[PDB]
């Protein structure tokens, strides 16, 4: 569950990647399933989106109980899982998990090639806001970047509702391709990790689930302020917590050799300086011929 | 008196809190100043000469450490009497002017005290004549002038509060109190009381009364 | 009357003491009152004038003892009061102006001609002690005793490789060095480094 | 037995509490007591991280365990304070969520509930009783009865023969502290559907009354109990914290509360070299152009100096701007945007005003069958701004009873045996429309406006907007308001409503400029050139509809001294003189000259 | 001498009235260049009245008693020295207390103003160690320093300053 | 001028801290540097960082110790001054005789921050219980401060077994205020 102990348990459920994709609380079914399930496992409505601290100990204390006997009707069996929780002396306890979602949206949001300096400029910035966050004297620091990731992940909640509401999500033999082009807040995907996000986000929803052949995923954004594309090869997943001879071999990510040989054969001035070698930068015009040679070389 | 670095360090520790907690301008302690300059140069040589050529580690970084404070101690300490001698240049003036006073600057202060003192002086004499000075009478051009309505010199503070430490010799001024424990006996003149000071206990005592201990070494400014 | 105009100064260098008090880091002078030291010393001059005309009258007038006592005494309170007055200001000024000076190791539209000459020449001052018997120390240095022999900084504002006295420090703005505080000091006075 | 322990848990909390290295509640327990301030806020969270079982009590049963708390309090400041001081007072702070006023029900009775709303009416302080002295009629025997003010107490029923209820209360000796009731509504945002706004009673103690005025949103920690004024309860709230965005204490005293960072944030912003830009772009940063408009606006949030002389009278020191124009002009938008900003600021509707309503009613009490004043808007909206949309549609009647308000700032009443002048030192705002809803340019001016010269010479500034069928304009406008339809600068070119509120405040309680004597004679020569103009331009068939007096000037001195005021500077210049001239010229020459 | 607080005391007007009859010292009055009376009652600077009393046998000038320390302000100190507001009696009070008393050789003064600064200096003492704390991360307070007088503003700012610093220095982390 | 204003007449928290670093104290060297380079200090003695034997009761200065500390090689030997029964003892004291204070060393505040920030390992007893002996020890020391600050004249004043911290925070207020008390009596005569 999303920050379950700095949120309320409604927006844990509500802002998760796993609930959402096996209930699809994107439209209104989703959220009238997960009321129901909110309603027979005795938690009133009004509890739920209490905040955890104040929230009923009764309930707080039964939680693992009520999980434990409710959640498999709703295919959720697998939010049942052992993890690290760190606390330190009369302040609030924080899991690894909670953790390192705070120090991501601090790496984040923390706060033509001159504006490109300026932003690497502004994200190595945000490093040491993240690096901070790490010692035990600055929690203010961690509080932020928790609002900051609730922030964040409602935005990209908002964001994946557009985007599977329009079907963008253009199915290729091949792979899949999403091209967003007028979005309301395309300016929060220039990072490369936030488009990871959402690429993630639409992963697990509605791909991972519905029995549907694995495919490799092609996620684009776009930026007004320099006129170019973030392009960025994402590979299939299993589903979650599956044990099986196939679930346990690993899928290689194919798509640097690819988007290598596509721009060295081709001449649209890409860029491959990012370290991860899926996440490219394409110019405006040259989207379109470089899909067509990705969809006819067949090396994905 | 030589007698160790480590005697030298701690003398040079007690003027600097009495420089900085007193009221006037203390005499220059040239000998242990000289001393220390001298140390300290042998010392840098000294340090460079085994960092030129691991379990040497550490006490070089002790070395290192050791000058930085003592360079800090000596830093405060001038800096401090700079700003007193800034604060008290007409004073100082007419110390040296006068003829019968006992004290000189040259016992008062250190030649690089002496040529701050000089040469401050005739910068601000210089500023405040072209500014301001020439435009008056003759009997208003003079900048230190005591039969005005108001005295243009300021003196120290004689009479003000510090806070001291008694403890006693390193003593035909010393005697004992009824209760059996060593003890001073100072006057304050305007009041006509008489203080009783054992030794151990802290006061908080007008610096002109003990003056006079406080330069016998008997007091410490806290 | 006639000290109105040097008791407005005043709370004027009062205004600017307070306004340095409540500095934290940065502090620039306020523009030199050029126009009320005008007006002053119009007003000396008057006064000398008055002082000149009394004394003709004594020579050659009507005025007896008294009269002309009384109006002298007046006179030169009245001068006195000026002096003093301009005096205090352009002294705290020059104490700020000082304090400036020492800050740096040894904008300028504010002061005038003589505070700019002043300045100068007490800078001039400052590097010729500082170049004494006291070479050892660094007179114009940190006031804050040392506490930590190593510590971490973080660059504040990018430069190239600055050869300093100790070494060579390769100032990438964002990036942390962990090095002695004595040999990054003057980096961190200069505000490129940061404590932290 | 169990209270002892609950008590001793409460003693152990405050005496070992801490976070890093500071005993925060011990610190300021001792801090509070050196100001002879006998209280002491917790912040539940704190409470929850150090034992949860002391929370879960605490919740539990708030009207039993809140007066154990104070005694621990109480015992924890004598050990801290007295070397071997009446019972302190809990406040409460909390994060949780907020209900809805309106869904407050049988469920949450004799819980902490946080809820915010706007208050209404507050009451004079009554005096309740802590420590009673009794003593019997017929056997005189002495006793005492310690009280705590939380509810679920009264004189023994029986002597400790003597008959029912001897004992008679002994005043002299008794203890007694301060009390208020305050009314609080819900906020109109949250009102449901097609329903009135609701009220709730609402109680403080000791060192929570006079913190709240009326018309103020506040933030209300409290208990929700009930009171039997035969099978109904009454529900009111026992407030135990006051949250409110507004520094009350600072308003209507001379004293200032703001903090060292603050002052010294709100210095630096000052110090900017042109912060008039950045709060000209800060004020409806969503409707377009309106610069002037904009400006008038800081203006009069910013407000002029006010003198009073040795012989007793008295300068206005509020700024008034008149917005007569045509349909979509925005200026109803403008005026709910000042409302918004603004400290305190009233927002009223001519058509929906009466005389009483916006000065003072005479009431007669239900009860004890005397007349009291209540009071409206320009009260209500004292030390503030009052926005009156719809100014055209104002009766003559309620439109004349605005004079003495606005040139004199006091409110005269006479009426049911009432004789007083009450003070409503207020900047009035208002929008209105011509006569025949657009400013026909066939028709004379004096046709235009049927506004006397008497109430229109009082505005300040009066700016004639006529909407004029550019292409180009159009076409930025359609743009402008396209991309908010679809659709955060805070790089120094614009500063929330917050910080301006703030800011706002601290300028008015800081700063009131003098103009300099170039700066008089600059404005004897523009005003001399305004008269002269304004005779030449008058024509043999009508008189000026627009007028210029010498309100005109002290408009003019007033704006000038609020602009010198908006940078903090003692002295108003040239600089600001030019600035002042060329805002007078735009809205109120350019008027006239029409 | 150069003491800015110093001059601004002096700078203050007290009541006077000359014994002497001196044309030509008409500025000092309203009107200028017409000759002054004897017995003429007008307010001088503390500069010009003291110089002028002390010399000019009988002197130029008599210092009345001034309204600063008149019998309803001693009575006022003397009741609550701390609630009294010093600040609108006068800005410089301790300050042209004590040069009148310098002036003037009296002791009665003297003990009432030293009781006075004895029991104002206890309350800012107590104001001065107090200080805020962020439970997240006044009022008596203000209310007190608007009666302060300049010396004890200057007092109270140092003994806060080394508070503070003390505090800071103690919770460093 | 030379010297900033709020160094002037008073010793900064910093300058107090670098005045008790100077006094010795006891550790238990890790190492062995006596044989069976060497250390050349100017400012304090030599002879027992090189005659130095692993757990070994030794001396040396405070800041010295603190630095070889810092490298794990040698552990600190807490005051006897700063147990949980000696702090209790103290209190005791305190509270039977509201005249006077107890007799603490006259740097405990300082040294009691910088070992709890520095050696938290070292102390037998538990930091929590400590920290709470020391801040019930400076309540008490504060209310007898604020009853004996009602006795300020212009003669004399006499403040026994006060420490060195108390002092420099009471300095401006105390000082400033008999000055101006001492000016007052100097003019009335
Ligand atoms: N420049 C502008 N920028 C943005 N929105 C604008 C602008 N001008 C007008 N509007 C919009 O036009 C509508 C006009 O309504 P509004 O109540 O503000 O008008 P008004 O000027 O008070 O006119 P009326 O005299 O008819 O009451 C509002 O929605 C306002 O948002
Ligand atoms: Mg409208
Ligand atoms: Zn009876």
């Amino acid at each position: 569950l999303f920050l379950l102990r700095h949120s309320s348990l409604y927006d844990s459920f509500y802002y998760s990647n796993y609930v959402n994709a096996k209930l699809s609380l994107w439209n209104e079914n989703g959220k009238k399933r997960l009321h129901k399930m909110f309603a027979r496992m005795g938690i009133p409505l009004s509890t739920a989106q209490e905040t955890w601290l104040y929230m009923d100990h009764s309930i707080k204390r039964e939680l693992g109980i009520i999980f434990d006997k409710n959640l498999d009707r709703y295919g959720l069996q697998d939010i049942i899982r052992d993890g690290f929780v760190r606390t330190l002396g009369y302040r609030g306890s924080i899991s690894a998990s909670e953790f390192v979602e705070a120090l991501t949206a601090l790496l984040e949001v923390g706060n033509s090639a001159q504006k490109l300096t300026n932003l690497r400029k502004r994200w190595v910035s945000n490093f040491w806001l993240s690096w901070d966050a790490l010692d035990d004297r600055k929690v203010e620091l961690l509080n932020r970047g928790i609002q900051l990731a609730q922030d964040l992940q409602r935005a990209i909640f908002n964001t994946g509702v557009a985007i599977l509401e329009k079907k963008l999500i253009k199915h290729l033999r091949i792979y899949r391709l999403c091209v967003l082009q007028d979005g309301p807040d395309l300016d929060l995907y220039r990072n490369p990790l936030t488009l990871l996000r959402l690429g993630n986000w639409l992963i697990e929803c509605c791909a991972e689930s519905e029995d549907k052949q694995l495919l490799p995923m092609v996620l684009a954004s776009i930026d007004e302020n320099t006129d170019t594309y973030l392009v960025a090869g994402l590979t299939p997943r299993y589903p979650r917590g599956l044990d099986t001879i196939h679930t346990k071999k690993p899928i290689l990510n194919n798509f640097s050799m690819a988007f290598q040989q596509i721009t060295a054969e081709t001449d649209a001035k890409v860029r491959i300086d990012n370290f991860e070698s899926s996440i490219i930068e394409i110019r405006r015009e040259d989207l379109s011929p470089f899909l067509e040679k990705l969809t006819l070389s067949g090396l994905l | 008196i030589y007698v160790s670095p480590q005697q030298d360090f701690s003398d040079l520790m007690k003027s600097w809190k009495n420089e900085r907690c007193s009221p006037e301008l203390l005499p220059y302690p040239h000998q242990l100043m000289k001393r220390l300059l001298n140390r300290i140069s042998m010392q840098s040589q000294l340090i460079e000469n085994i960092s030129m050529g691991n379990e040497s580690k550490l006490p070089l970084l002790c070395m290192e450490t050791e000058l930085e404070r003592l360079k800090f101690v000596i830093r405060s300490y001038i800096r401090c009497r700079l700003s007193k001698i800034d604060k008290f240049s007409l004073y100082l003036r007419q110390l040296n002017e006068d003829e019968n006073s006992l004290i000189s600057l040259t016992d008062l202060l250190s030649k690089d005290e002496i040529k701050y003192h000089d040469t401050h002086s005739l910068i601000w004499l210089k500023l405040v004549n072209d500014s301001i000075l020439k435009y008056m009478p003759e009997e208003l051009q003079a900048i230190n002038d005591t039969e005005g309505s108001v005295n243009m010199i300021d003196e120290p503070d004689w009479n003000k509060f510090v806070f001291i430490h008694v403890n006693g010799p390193p003593d035909p001024l010393l005697q004992e109190n009824e209760f059996g424990k060593p003890c001073y006996t100072v006057t304050i003149p305007d009041l006509k009381e008489e203080v009783e000071l054992t030794i151990g206990s802290i006061y908080v005592m007008r610096y002109e009364v003990i003056r006079d201990l406080l330069r016998d070494d008997k007091v410490a400014l806290i | 009357m006639y000290g109105d105009l040097g008791n407005k100064l005043v709370l004027e260098a009062k205004r600017t003491k307070q306004l340095y008090a409540r500095s934290n880091q940065d502090v620039n002078l306020p523009m030199y009152h050029e126009d009320i030291i005008r007006n002053i010393l119009k007003e000396v001059s008057n006064l000398r004038k008055n002082t000149e005309y009394l004394k003709e009258q004594q020579q050659l007038g009507m005025l007896d003892d008294k009269v002309a006592k009384c109006q002298y005494f007046v006179t030169l309170l009245c001068m006195e009061r000026n002096k003093r007055c301009l005096l205090a200001y352009q002294r705290l000024r020059t104490d700020i102006l000082d304090s400036m000076a020492w800050n740096n190791n040894g904008d300028t539209n504010n002061l005038s001609h003589q505070e700019q000459e002043y300045l100068k020449e007490y800078c001039d001052l400052i590097t010729d002690l500082k170049s004494g018997d006291l070479v050892d120390i660094d007179l114009s240095g940190s006031l804050v005793p040392p506490s930590d022999v190593f510590i971490d900084v973080r660059v504040l504002k990018d430069a190239g490789e600055i050869q300093t006295e100790y070494g060579v420090f390769n100032l990438i703005k964002d990036s942390q060095f962990f090095v002695r505080q004595s040999d990054v000091e003057r980096l961190i006075q200069q505000g490129y480094l940061q404590k932290i | 037995d169990d209270n002892t322990e609950i008590i001793k848990s409460f003693k152990n909390f405050i005496l070992e509490f801490r976070l890093d290295s500071q005993f925060i509640y011990r610190d300021q327990l001792r801090n509070n007591i050196l100001v002879k301030n006998y209280s002491l806020t917790v912040n539940m969270e704190h409470l929850i991280g150090y034992n949860e079982d002391i929370y879960k009590k605490l919740s539990d049963e708030p009207s039993d365990i809140i007066p154990l708390f104070e005694t621990a309090i109480t015992q924890v400041a004598k050990r801290i304070s007295i070397l071997s001081l009446p019972t302190f007072q809990l406040i409460l702070n909390s994060n949780a969520n907020q209900i809805p006023l309106r869904d407050l029900d049988s469920e949450h009775v004799s819980k902490i509930v946080r809820l915010s709303g706007i208050i209404i009416s507050t009451s004079v302080l009554s005096s309740r009783a802590t420590y009673l002295s009794i003593m019997c009629r017929n056997c005189r025997h002495t006793t005492s009865i310690t009280i705590n003010n939380f509810n679920s107490v009264s004189l023994p029923r029986s002597c400790l023969n003597c008959g029912p209820d001897p004992y008679i209360i002994i005043h002299e000796s008794s203890k007694f502290i301060d009390q208020q009731f305050l009314k609080l509504q819900e906020i109109p945002e949250l009102v449901p559907v097609g329903e009135m706004p609701r009220n709730l009673t609402m109680t403080c103690d000791r060192y929570l009354t006079n913190k709240v005025i009326p018309g103020t949103r506040v933030t209300i920690v409290g208990i929700y109990s009930i009171y039997n004024s035969v099978a109904i309860r009454t529900p009111y709230i026992k407030i135990l914290g006051i949250q409110s965005d507004v520094e009350t204490s600072s308003i209507w005293n001379s004293v200032t509360m703001f903090t060292e960072e603050e002052e010294e944030e709100f210095l630096q912003l000052s110090r900017n070299p042109k912060l008039y830009e950045i709060l000209t772009n800060s004020i409806a940063p969503s409707i377009f152009g309106n610069e002037d408009i904009k400006k008038a606006i800081v203006c009069l949030l910013m407000g002029g100096s006010k003198k009073i002389l040795p012989d007793g009278m008295r300068l206005r020191g509020d700024i008034n701007v008149l917005l007569l124009g045509d349909p979509g002009t925005a200026k109803s938008q403008l005026l709910k945007f000042v409302e918004k900003v603004s400290p305190i600021a009233v927002y009223t509707s001519g058509k929906g005003s009466s005389a009483a309503g916006l000065t003072a009613s005479v009431q007669r009490d239900p009860m004890t069958r005397e007349f009291y004043l209540e009071g409206g808007a320009m009260v209500l909206a004292d030390g503030g701004v009052v926005c009156i949309d719809e100014f055209d549609k104002m009766r003559d009647e309620d439109r004349v009873a605005i004079h003495e308000a606005m040139e004199q700032q006091t409110i005269s009443i006479a009426k049911a045996g009432i004789t007083t002048v009450l003070n409503s030192r207020t900047s009035v705002l208002a929008a209105a429309n011509p006569i025949y809803g657009r400013y026909d340019d066939l028709k004379s001016p004096g046709d235009n406006i049927d506004f006397q010269t008497t109430i229109l010479s009082r505005f300040d500034m009066i700016f004639i907007v006529k909407d004029d069928h550019n292409e180009e304009r159009d076409i930025s406008i359609a743009n402008h308001v396209i991309n908010i339809h679809t659709g955060q600068e805070e790089n120094g070119s614009e500063i929330s409503i917050e910080k301006m509120k703030r800011y706002i405040t601290y300028c008015r309680l800081k700063c009131a400029p003098r103009l300099s004597p170039q700066a008089a004679e600059k404005l004897s020569s523009n005003f001399v050139t305004i008269r002269k103009q304004l005779l030449i331009n008058e024509e043999s068939t009508e008189r000026s509809s627009i007028p210029i007096t010498i309100r005109q000037l002290e408009a003019i001195i007033r704006i000038t001294e609020s602009l010198a005021k908006l940078e903090l500077s003692p002295i108003a210049q040239e600089r600001h003189v030019d600035e002042a001239i060329r805002l007078f010229q735009a809205s109120t020459m350019d008027a006239a000259s029409q | 001498y150069y003491d800015i607080d110093d001059v601004l005391a002096d700078g203050t007007e007290f009541p006077c009235k000359f014994q002497y009859d001196i044309p030509g010292l008409g500025y000092l009055e309203n009107n200028p260049g017409r000759p002054i009376t004897k017995n003429t009652k007008l307010s001088l600077p503390l500069w010009l009245a003291r110089i002028l009393a002390i010399v000019g046998p009988v002197p130029f000038v008599e210092l009345l008693p001034p309204d600063m320390f008149s019998t309803k302000v001693m009575n006022a100190i003397k009741t609550d020295p701390v609630a009294l507001d010093l600040h609108s009696i006068n800005s410089h009070f301790f300050s042209l207390a004590i040069k009148w008393i310098m002036l003037f050789s009296e002791k009665e003064l003297a003990n009432v103003v030293s009781e006075l600064l004895l029991q104002r200096a206890q309350e800012l003492n107590h104001h001065a160690s107090s200080l805020s704390i962020d439970l997240n991360a006044n009022i008596a307070t203000s209310t007190f320093l608007l009666k302060l007088e300049e010396m004890e503003k200057e007092i109270y700012k140092k003994s806060h300053e080394s508070y503070k610093d003390t505090k800071r220095w103690m919770f460093k982390k | 001028m030379s010297l900033p204003a709020h160094l002037q007449q008073t010793f900064s928290p910093e300058e107090i801290q670098f005045i008790v670093e100077n006094e010795p104290i006891k550790i238990f060297p890790r190492i062995t540097t006596r044989q069976k380079t060497r250390w050349q200090l100017i400012t304090t003695d030599d002879k027992a960082l090189n005659n130095m034997v692993a757990m070994r009761s030794t001396e040396v200065v405070l800041w010295i110790a603190l630095l070889l500390k810092q490298q794990s090689k040698c552990s600190i030997v807490a005051p006897q001054w700063l147990t949980t029964k000696e702090l209790d003892r103290k209190i005791q004291y305190e509270k039977t005789h509201p005249d006077r204070f107890s007799e603490l060393p006259w740097n405990w505040l300082v040294l009691a921050r910088i070992l709890f920030n520095k050696a938290k390992d070292d102390f037998h007893d538990p930091i929590h219980e400590l920290r709470g002996k020391i801040q019930d020890l400076r309540e008490i020391r504060q209310i007898k401060v604020l009853k004996g600050l009602k006795y300020l004249n212009e003669s004399h004043l006499q403040l026994d077994n006060l420490s060195l911290l108390e002092i420099n925070e009471l300095r401006p207020f105390i000082t400033e205020i008999m000055d101006k008390l001492r000016e007052i009596h100097t003019a009335s005569l």
